[PDB]
């Protein structure tokens, strides 16, 4: 969402301060969780900035 | 007349320390303490004002 932080928001992917748009989500765990964790996905932890 | 020029130079400088609702009359504690989403609702108030 716009003016939002977290590491998310912070290190992986920003939406502008005045954002024109909409944001659409879905759970997907039959798609995308695995029976051992599915490690195809991952995320940025840290930056310089 | 000089004393009247006095005054409105005066009142207009004294009016920079007016909060007129934000929460502080100085842009800084704004800008300090507020993430870039919400310092501007309290620019916002001090432009005004």
């Amino acid at each position: 969402a716009p003016g939002q932080t977290g590491k998310i928001a912070d290190y992986n992917y920003k939406l502008p301060d005045d954002f024109t748009g909409c944001v659409i989500a879905w759970n997907s765990n039959n798609l995308d969780s695995k029976v051992g964790g599915n490690y195809n996905y991952r995320y940025r932890l840290f930056r310089k900035s | 007349v000089v004393n009247q020029n006095a005054q409105a130079l005066n009142t207009l400088v004294k009016q920079l320390s007016s909060n007129f609702g934000a929460i502080s009359s100085v842009l800084n504690d704004i800008l300090s303490r507020l993430d870039k989403v919400e310092a501007e609702v309290q620019i916002d108030r001090l432009i005004t004002g």
